[PDB]
């Protein structure tokens, strides 16, 4: 831990690295190893996203599975080719209950 | 109210014994949790990472061990949760104890061991100085560590 800290960072940590980023930038926590360190982004990575906080932007991963765009970490708003898109979350097939059938995308009815 | 934390390294042969590694640091039993013993895989939690929504960020399987090191309240003026918030966060998912590094932050000591509410059901232990310096540089060298937390 010889240097300052990293490019977007101005509040740094050698254990905890970034600990504030700049206010256009987004944190996102590293879990290397037993690690979890502060890293700051330009955009949230594949399989995060951008939650948009008036006091620090995060990118927080997604927790939906087959998601590739997700509103929040357990809500979806857009499911991969080709899955549908029940209450927030992603199925190869319209769950049981009533159904969309193009219904172009989205499982409605309930 | 001394807590004794053992730090155990492991590795496995290809016959399957494994041969352990193991350091002793000492820390203090906090009023926040339990005094009783506990043992589990090391997982250190970055400040912002025991906070709304990023708590769902992964799941690990029960019994793990939290290792938090505090930053200088200056650097944190917005605490997303008190030092309380955080140890009884880190419980209810599925932490059996939880170590904070207090050396930044010596008054968290006081917020700790002075809390109006119920001790949590599990271990609540600080440490400082050389011990807590040990602590983070196994956190920081090594892949995987378990630890032992022991007495009172």
């Amino acid at each position: 831990g010889s240097q300052a800290c990293a490019k977007g960072c101005e509040l740094c940590s050698e254990v905890n690295g970034c600990l504030k980023c700049s206010p256009k930038l987004f944190i996102l926590l590293e879990r290397n190893d037993i690690r979890q360190v502060g890293v700051c982004l330009p955009s949230c990575p594949p399989g995060y996203f951008d939650a948009r906080n008036p006091d620090m932007n995060k990118c927080i991963k997604c927790k939906i599975e087959h998601c590739e765009a997700c509103f929040s970490h357990n809500f979806c708003t857009k499911c991969k080719e080709g899955l549908y898109l029940h209450k927030g979350r992603c199925y190869p097939a319209c769950p049981e209950g009533s159904s969309a059938a193009n219904g172009t995308m989205e499982c409605s009815s309930p | 109210e001394t807590a004794f934390v053992e730090v155990v390294l492991f590795e496995s042969s290809p016959s399957g014994d494994y041969t352990t590694h193991t350091t002793g640091l000492t820390g203090r039993f906090s009023r926040a949790g339990a005094m009783l013993s506990a043992e589990g895989e090391i997982v250190q939690m970055h400040p912002l990472g025991l906070c709304n929504n990023n708590d769902e960020e992964d799941l690990y399987e029960y019994g793990w061990v939290g290792v938090v090191k505090l930053e200088q309240p200056e650097l944190d003026p917005k605490p997303c949760l008190t030092v309380l918030g955080k140890a009884k966060r880190a419980v209810q998912r599925g932490a059996t104890a939880v170590i904070f590094d207090v050396s930044e932050n010596p008054e968290a000591i006081d917020q700790l061991n002075q809390g109006s509410e119920d001790p949590l059901k599990r271990p609540v232990v600080y440490v400082k100085g050389a011990d807590a310096i040990k602590l983070m540089n196994i956190v920081n060298k090594q892949k995987v560590a378990r630890a032992r937390i022991q007495h009172l």
